[PDB]
């Protein structure tokens, strides 16, 4: 009963936001991974000594 | 030879850099000629010969000479693939364009399509050097102990709907390599069936089947024979089973 | 040019408009990059020099 | 034609209500590229 | 006659309409934004 | 211009919207991400 | 003979039409050449 | 000269349409990327010269 | 000399096809690529030296 | 005799829309090297 | 001397042509080149000097 | 007798039709190694 | 009356989009005499 | 074509026209103010 | 008002007529002190 819409463009509009929607949370739950691993790596890499940050370039 | 140049810069190093690239390019059409025994010709949706039949040729065709008097069998050939082709195949076109699916028009675990595919092995069984069947229940395999591990039978089958089905019966091995291939089972509904060892996943309570759900285990093909198995009924068995990875995942739970 | 039409007598709309949307963004950020990696037409620092900032 | 199961008339409708949230993103984001001209230019 | 994809010369005509009207104005729009980008800093 | 409707008789468009959401929002992290990264344009 | 299932008038439509397109390619192509070689020769 | 249509009675269309088109545009992209690399060439630099920036 | 034609009798005209398309397309690139890496037949640097640019 | 199954027909036909090609292509390829040697001769 | 159209009772001719068409290509280009590396036949060289370009 | 299957009278014209293009490419070589003699000889 | 609604719709937005051409017009016009 | 329905086909055309108007004439004001851009001083001076 | 698509047609084109003789003259005019002054 709750939850009835009369109208048959607005049952539509609400349809296609959900989509649109769903489809940029996954987007955003993929990038957030991304990004915690890059920033957990980041940081366990604070863990080490001082000697990891100083090494030599190979030049490439 | 150091500093030696034929002409230019050319030496030893780069002829047999040159001869390398040369046998290289014969070596690759040797092995992409050989990878043609099986396949070719190729065909559209329609079942004909299609214009573009690669740009490397269909090479000559060799004899495979069969152990235990079982014949010969000439690769490429027309006997070969013409064996093997299926017929009375439940497909619908998608689009009358080429690259797009064909959808199975009916149940395809038994219509034998997609997943579920099947080949037409030859209905003689798979055979040792000294000519006797490959598959034997272990009760025929003289000598044949389970040396380690968990004994299944005996033990309920749980399929995909998390349903339970029968009871395990007896092991099918492959005697030339000691090892279990399928597993039998006694179903509720009276019948014996077969289920590849690959597909089930020994609990220690259990045996799981996660492909298929119960109402497949009772319309799988059954064998001829209570003794042997042949290639034929095999693929059958062996895709029906898999094809519940796809066809009967609505009903597959946890 | 007056048959073209008959393009879609050889080809489906579908992979056909897959293709044309993949190579025209492909091709867009292609020439954007291109642009944005010479110091000049990189509209970014080109305003960020002109407003002095 | 119809490769969808569609017809011209639900296309129509989802047409309609499609364009209507283009329009709409169109004019947030020309709000908003207006803003940020006004914050830091880019021409 | 011949169609690999079944339409016939109709639904070509149409379809091809079409395709042509969305071609012409993303054409238009580009038209537009090369005069600007021209005006603002040409390259040629 | 007009009969642009028939692309939804082309394409699924349950698939196509939830595809254009991933594609919006992956282009604006591109885009907040390439002006993060210049101290002019980042706001941060 | 065909190796496509094509007949002559077929085959005979389609290079007329293929030959359109590449008519104008070319002309387009010309167009742009010459361009060019007034505005940067290379010969 | 007058039997060139025959062609299409040995290739088939969809095939040699797709193969001329991936032809024409890598022809394209390495003939513009080979002059982007020649400095006398390079639109780019000399409408940056040739306009002073 | 006369009977050249039965080459299409031994041989099958789409692969020939394809393969002396690809071939000629082949040499045609190796041709220009030695000539361009050859400063006097260069028409490019040539014509950059020759109009003064 | 055929190791494709042609007719002396059809390959005498194949044959004479080759060669034409061939001497198109050869026609082309001469006007450019006479236009090249009266540019930048070689020999 | 004459029998000499036995060795097609030997050979498949399809082979051999494509392996003399190959071994012909490949002979000449290192042919062409052995010269291209002489200073006094790189006949490129020559028409640079011959010709005061 | 016949590796490949071709009877004499088959193998014989296919051998014609070979010795006439070999010997016009050996006809064909001749003059270009003429003229290269001529123009910077070898020997 | 959405026929009717649709038909002046068309309308207006033809003769204003006819404006708007003049008036990108325009722009480009004073863009040439003096650039912003 | 929603908005005829809602207003009056006279309500929405004479308000958005007035605005329109409004606006060129507020832009030329602000164009003529600017010694730059005021079209009257730029051509006197040019020709003079 | 509905009128008539016909008199619509009608007294539109009279207005043309009216509007053009409005543009003509006064571009003629905008000539004149384009000549005299320019601008
Ligand atoms: C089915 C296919 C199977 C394939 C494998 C088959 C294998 C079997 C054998 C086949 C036969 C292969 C040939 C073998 C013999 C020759 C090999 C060889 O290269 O000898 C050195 C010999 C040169 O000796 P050198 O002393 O270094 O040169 C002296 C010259 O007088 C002048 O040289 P330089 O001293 O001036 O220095 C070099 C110079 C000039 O260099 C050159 O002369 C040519 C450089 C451009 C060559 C471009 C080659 C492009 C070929 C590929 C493109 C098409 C694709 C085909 C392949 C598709 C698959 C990937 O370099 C520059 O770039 C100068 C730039 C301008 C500066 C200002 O070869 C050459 O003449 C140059 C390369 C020739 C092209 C190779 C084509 C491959
Ligand atoms: C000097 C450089 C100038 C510049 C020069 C130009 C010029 C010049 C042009 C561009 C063009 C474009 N510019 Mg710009 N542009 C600049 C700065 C930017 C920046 C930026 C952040 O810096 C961005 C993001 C953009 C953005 C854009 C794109 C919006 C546009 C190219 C569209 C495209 O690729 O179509 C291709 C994309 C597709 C075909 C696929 C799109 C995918 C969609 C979303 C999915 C399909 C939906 C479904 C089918 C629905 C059906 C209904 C339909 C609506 C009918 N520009 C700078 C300032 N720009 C070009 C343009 O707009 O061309 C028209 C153009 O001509
Ligand atoms: C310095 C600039 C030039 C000049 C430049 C122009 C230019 C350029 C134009 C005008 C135009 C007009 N000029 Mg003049 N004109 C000048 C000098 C004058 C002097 C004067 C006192 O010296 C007068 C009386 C006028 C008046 C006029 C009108 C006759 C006319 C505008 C009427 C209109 O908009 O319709 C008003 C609307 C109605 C008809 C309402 C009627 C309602 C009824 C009565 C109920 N000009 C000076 C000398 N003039 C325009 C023209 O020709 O007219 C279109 C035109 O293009
Ligand atoms: C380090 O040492 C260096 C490298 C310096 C020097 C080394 C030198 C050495 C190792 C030299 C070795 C030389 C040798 C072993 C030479 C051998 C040469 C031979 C065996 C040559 C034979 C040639 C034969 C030919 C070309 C025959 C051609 C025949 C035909 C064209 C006819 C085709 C034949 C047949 C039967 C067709 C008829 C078929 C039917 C069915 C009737
Ligand atoms: C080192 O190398 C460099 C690059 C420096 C120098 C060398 C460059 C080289 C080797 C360049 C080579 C270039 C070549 C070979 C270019 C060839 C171009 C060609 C052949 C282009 C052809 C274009 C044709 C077009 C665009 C045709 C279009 C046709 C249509 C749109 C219509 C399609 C057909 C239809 C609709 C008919 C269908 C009908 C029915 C009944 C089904
Ligand atoms: C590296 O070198 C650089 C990049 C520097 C230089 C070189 C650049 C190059 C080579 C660039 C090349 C660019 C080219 C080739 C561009 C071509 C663009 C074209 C052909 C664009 C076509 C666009 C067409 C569009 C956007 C059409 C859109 C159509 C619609 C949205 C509506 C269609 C509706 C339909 C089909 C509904 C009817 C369907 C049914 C089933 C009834
Ligand atoms: C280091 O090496 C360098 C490169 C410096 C020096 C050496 C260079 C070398 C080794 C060069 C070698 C060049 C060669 C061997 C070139 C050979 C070229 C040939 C054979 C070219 C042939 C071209 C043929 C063409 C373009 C044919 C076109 C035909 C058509 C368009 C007709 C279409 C045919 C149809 C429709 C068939 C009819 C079908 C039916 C069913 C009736
Ligand atoms: C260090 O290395 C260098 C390169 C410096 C020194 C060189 C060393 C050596 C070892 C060089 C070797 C050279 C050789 C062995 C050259 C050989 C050349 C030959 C054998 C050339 C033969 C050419 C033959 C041709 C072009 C034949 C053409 C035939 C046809 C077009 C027709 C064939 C038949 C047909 C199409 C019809 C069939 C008939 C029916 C009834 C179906
Ligand atoms: C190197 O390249 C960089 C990135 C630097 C620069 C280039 C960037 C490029 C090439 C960007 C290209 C962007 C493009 C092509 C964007 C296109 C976007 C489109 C076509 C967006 C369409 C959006 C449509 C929407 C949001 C429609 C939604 C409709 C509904 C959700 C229905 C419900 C209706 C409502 C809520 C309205 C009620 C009032
Ligand atoms: C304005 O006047 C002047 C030039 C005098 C001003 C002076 C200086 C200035 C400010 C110059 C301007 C520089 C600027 C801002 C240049 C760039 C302007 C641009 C890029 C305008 C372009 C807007 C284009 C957009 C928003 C793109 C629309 C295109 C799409 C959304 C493509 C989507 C395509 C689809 C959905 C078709 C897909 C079809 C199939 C079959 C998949
Ligand atoms: C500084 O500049 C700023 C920025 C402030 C503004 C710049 C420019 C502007 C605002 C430009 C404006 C342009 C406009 C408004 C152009 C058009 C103007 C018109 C239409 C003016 C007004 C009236 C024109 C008329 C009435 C012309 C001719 C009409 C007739 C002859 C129709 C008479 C009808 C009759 C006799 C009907 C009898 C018959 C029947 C069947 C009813
Ligand atoms: C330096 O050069 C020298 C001086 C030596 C050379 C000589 C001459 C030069 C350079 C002259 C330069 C400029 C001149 C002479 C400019 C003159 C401008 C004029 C006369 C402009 C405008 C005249 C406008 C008129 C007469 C407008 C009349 C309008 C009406 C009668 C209204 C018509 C419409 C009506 C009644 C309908 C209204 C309807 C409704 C529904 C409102």
């Amino acid at each position: 009963n709750y939850s009835h819409e009369p109208n048959a463009v607005i049952n539509l509009r609400v349809w296609a936001l959900g989509q649109m929607v769903w489809g940029a949370f996954l987007a955003a739950v993929g990038v957030v991974v991304v990004i915690c691993l890059l920033v957990g790596t980041y940081l366990a890499g604070l863990l080490l000594p001082e000697q990891s940050k100083q090494a030599p370039s190979p030049y490439g | 030879m150091v500093g030696v140049n034929f002409f230019g810069d050319f030496d030893l190093a780069s002829l047999a850099i040159w001869s390398f690239w040369g046998f290289l390019a014969f070596l690759i059409y040797y092995l992409q000629t050989e990878n043609m025994r099986e396949g070719y010709p190729l065909e559209m949706e329609d079942g004909s010969v299609a214009p573009n039949q690669g740009l490397f040729p269909v090479p000559k065709p060799k004899t495979f000479k069969l152990p235990n008097g079982r014949g010969e069998i000439v690769m490429p050939s027309a006997e070969n693939e013409a064996a093997h082709r299926r017929n009375d195949l439940a497909l619908a076109r998608t689009s009358v364009s080429e690259g797009f699916p064909h959808a199975p028009t009916g149940n395809a675990l038994v219509d034998g399509v997609g997943p579920a595919s099947w080949v037409p092995r030859r209905d003689e069984p798979e055979l040792d050097a000294h000519g006797h069947n490959k598959i034997m229940p272990m009760a025929l395999a003289k000598g044949f102990n389970v040396t380690a591990g968990r004994d299944p039978r005996g033990l309920p089958v749980q399929a995909a709907d998390l349903e339970v089905v029968g009871r395990v019966s007896e092991l099918w091995v492959d005697v030339p390599e000691q090892m279990v291939r399928y597993l039998e089972i006694d179903l509720n509904s009276g019948k014996k069936r077969l289920v590849p060892m690959t597909l089930a996943k020994i609990w220690a309570d259990r045996v799981r089947v996660n492909a298929i759900a119960s109402d497949s285990f009772e319309n799988i093909p059954a064998t001829r024979s209570a003794s042997e198995v042949t290639k034929l009924e095999e693929d059958k068995i062996s895709g029906y089973v898999a094809g519940g990875w796809l066809y009967d995942a609505d009903k597959r739970k946890r | 040019m007056s048959k073209f039409y008959k393009i879609w007598q050889v080809f489906d709309p579908r992979r056909v408009f897959v293709a044309q949307g993949v190579f025209l963004f492909l091709l867009a950020v292609m020439i954007h990059l291109i642009l944005l990696s010479k110091p000049d037409y990189n509209w970014l620092d080109v305003g960020t020099a002109k407003y002095g900032r | 034609l119809s490769f969808t199961g569609l017809s011209d008339e639900q296309a129509q409708e989802l047409h309609s209500v499609y364009m209507s949230g283009l329009w709409l993103f169109v004019t947030i984001a020309v709000i908003a590229h207006i803003a940020v001209y006004i914050w830091r230019p880019w021409l």
